[PDB]
């Protein structure tokens, strides 16, 4: 990826499925393109604002599409909370959904970003101009594929997939 | 309405005329409800609105009907909270009460929900709300 930079923040998720370790997902955030959206995600990984992704789950997984999580308030897709509020605006749509392993903001329409996010499992151009892409999986796509295997077409998960540890490297 | 491949057609003037006839002639009769059901086979929310809006007068009755529709729409939202996207390929966003009532949804969305596999029969759901409202109006006389 040619958008990558050494000065961009790097964060991680350690993921477990019903207690069984799945490994670490390491992500670079495009602060060079979307600093506000990147800063939200970074802060939620560290939990420095008093809340974050620690012990949140992947509540929705659709194979060959997305692994979705980050609902830190309701843990089912109905909630979420950013460092800027329970809603903040779409920063830009510069980076497109060109392939797997991209980080993109979940939302309920225009300017409804909070903490919910997606890791893409495939190119998803139909999300372009609608969801803000703000990073990519630098390492541990094997962990993302393990998460994918517990999903279903309608999004239901057959295991409790918890972010047991997270932070910034 | 949707007719079966499932394809969309605009509402027929004959359907509208038949509805206007039963509303005008046999106003506040119990048999308005079965006639409403008979004339709304495969109807979209758009079609149902077109039927209801074609009637001139009876605006106090329409206001009561509107109030019933708003209650059922709010009840739908109470029981069906919104889940965050993104929408997967070949799938639909979740309809809100106002989408079922044909207020905030597009025709294409209405068609999309009704013809999806599995479907969300927004036309039928809205029909139940309307029939509930029609029953209230008939009940008080």
């Amino acid at each position: 990826m040619e958008l990558s930079k050494e000065t961009n923040p790097v964060v991680f998720f350690d993921v477990c499925a019903d207690g069984e370790p799945l490994g670490r997902i390491t992500m670079e955030l495009f602060s060079n393109i979307v600093p506000r959206t990147a800063e939200n995600f970074r802060a939620l990984c560290t939990g420095e604002k008093g809340f974050g992704f620690k012990n949140s789950i992947f509540h929705r997984v659709i194979p060959d599409f997305v692994c979705q999580g980050g609902d830190i308030t309701k843990h089912d897709g109905t909630g979420g909370q950013s460092i800027y509020g329970d809603k903040f605006e779409d920063e830009n749509f510069d980076v497109k959904h060109t392939g797997p392993g991209l980080l993109s903001m979940a939302n309920q329409g225009q300017n409804t970003n909070n903490s919910q996010f997606v890791i893409t499992l495939k190119k998803a151009e139909h999300l372009d101009f609608k969801h803000v892409v703000f990073g990519f999986v630098k390492d541990g796509m094997d962990t993302v594929k393990k998460i994918e295997s517990f999903g279903s077409p309608k999004g239901s998960v057959c295991r409790r997939i918890t972010i047991t540890e997270c932070g910034q490297i | 309405p949707i007719v079966q491949q499932m394809v969309h057609q605009a509402i027929s003037p004959r359907t509208l005329n038949a509805w206007v006839k039963v509303v005008e002639e046999k106003a506040f009769s119990p048999e308005v409800i079965p006639m409403f059901s008979a004339l709304s086979e495969g109807a979209t929310p758009q079609d149902l609105n077109t039927m209801l809006n074609t009637v001139g007068g009876h605006q106090a009755a329409m206001q009561m009907l509107k109030e019933t529709i708003n209650e059922e729409a709010a009840e739908w939202d109470r029981l069906h909270p919104v889940h965050a996207g993104p929408i997967a390929p070949g799938q639909m966003r979740e309809p809100r009460g106002s989408d079922i009532a044909g207020t905030t949804s597009t025709l294409q969305e209405q068609i999309g929900w009704m013809t999806h596999n599995p479907p969300i029969p927004v036309g039928e759901i809205y029909k139940r709300w309307i029939i509930l409202g029609l029953n209230k109006i008939v009940r008080m006389y």
